[PDB]
């Protein structure tokens, strides 16, 4: 679960 | 949609999505070390990335894409994006790199970072170029949006070719926008496409500054010179580097 | 001076006229060492030729030798790659390194291979024209190393003037092919932006060529070695 | 540095 991926949903 | 945006609406959005200039953790009580300075740049970048992500989302067309794709574009362009910003804000600062309002360095100061100077020279060079052409803000955000869509599009089953094609359509609008701008700036037709060429050619040197930037970072990493954020680690990773 | 007096069509005819020959490779299965041998053997020979084409790139002989050296030291691998890409176009899923050496993606060079193939997929999807390709190729030569440059300001000035010509020439080509103004600009943009992807493949290959160097797995010519020397120094 | 130097003079 890459960091960037989650940051791109917040 | 981004394709029904006009030129002037295209420009308004981008200027409106522009990130803030962030300050460095600059501690003027000690002299620079290699480790310290690098710390400062990697701390700054780390914080710019978070804002960057939010900027990308406001780049027209960009939210139309799957997360995996957004992830990829960003992983490809992040350092180009940081460097083109740095160059831009360094514009009116001859001989110096304005990483932050409280971190304005010259080629003499990056001295203590092994291998940084070459990249410093390049960036100051790009800045003198933008200065000499008289790069405008409206043109800068266009370039910056081009870099974000472009850099990783080549490196994109059936939903793939629609996504590609989508990005190409969007890049075409920004091209239409760059021209709009120059026309409005009172440029002749000839001067428009000459200018458009000169700026797009500048991206080649920015891709190039990035690649050298990346490899230098990997060696600070591989030397345990500076701790890198879990985000930095991951973005440097993407470049599967060595 | 003479480069700034050429016409759109004289520019084009001079560049098609300087176009290098498609050289051949060496004529069981491949070892790692054997494969890269053919590539670097090929590349070396192609270098000798590329130097002669550069001298016939209008504007190029107007410069000093330091500066041709520097331009060629920066551009060389980009030049090679856009040739392979251009030659590979009409062979979907394959790289035509030479007529006898036509490979598919079937250590580390695979990522590079995938990029070159994508570049060729692009050129294909755009239907790049030959006249367009030779222009792009000259742009690469004069562009790549000018940033990293009143003896000097004039020379840059010169190269940038030659570059606008090649760009005028690219536009001629597309107006001639009957595209609207909007489409000339879009198109011009699309082709310049590929150079960014080419500069990127080249920076990557340079590093891969640097490990294939440190490895002593593959002899490299004294030229090939010096040209790789320039990218570290 | 030099091989390339000499090729660019060769005629
Ligand atoms: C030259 N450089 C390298 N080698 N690694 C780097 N990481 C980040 C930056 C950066 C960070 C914030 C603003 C401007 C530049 C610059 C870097
Ligand atoms: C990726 N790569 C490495 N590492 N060393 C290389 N040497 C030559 C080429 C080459 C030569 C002619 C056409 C296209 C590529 C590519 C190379």
């Amino acid at each position: 679960h890459k960091i960037l991926h989650r940051l791109l949903q917040d | 949609l981004a394709l029904s945006l006009t030129a002037d609406q295209m420009v308004s959005a981008l200027l409106d999505a522009e990130p803030p200039i962030l300050y460095s953790e600059y501690d003027p009580t000690r002299p620079f070390s290699e480790a310290s300075m690098m710390g400062l740049l990697t701390n700054l970048a780390d914080r710019e990335l978070v804002h960057m992500i939010n900027w990308a989302k406001r780049v027209p067309g960009f939210v139309d894409l799957t997360l995996h794709d957004q992830v990829h574009l960003l992983e490809c362009a992040w350092l180009e994006i940081l460097m083109i910003g740095l160059v831009w804000r360094s514009m009116e600062h001859p001989g110096k790199l304005l990483f932050a309002p409280n971190l304005l360095l010259d080629r003499n100061q990056g001295k203590c970072v092994e291998g940084m100077v070459e990249i410093f020279d390049m960036l100051l060079a790009t800045s003198s170029r933008f200065r000499m052409m008289n790069l405008q803000g409206e043109e800068f955000v266009c370039l910056k949006s081009i870099i974000l869509l472009n850099s990783g599009v080549y490196t994109f089953t059936l939903k793939s070719l629609e996504e590609k094609d989508h990005i190409h359509r969007v890049l075409d609008k920004i091209t239409d926008t760059l021209i709009h701008l120059m026309a409005k700036a009172g440029l002749t037709l000839q001067q428009q496409h000459q200018r458009l060429a000169q700026l797009l050619l500048i991206l080649s040197h920015i891709r190039h500054m990035s690649n050298k930037g990346m490899e230098h970072l990997y060696s600070m990493k591989c030397k345990n010179v500076v701790p890198l954020s879990d985000l930095l680690l991951e973005m440097l990773d993407a470049h599967r580097l060595h």
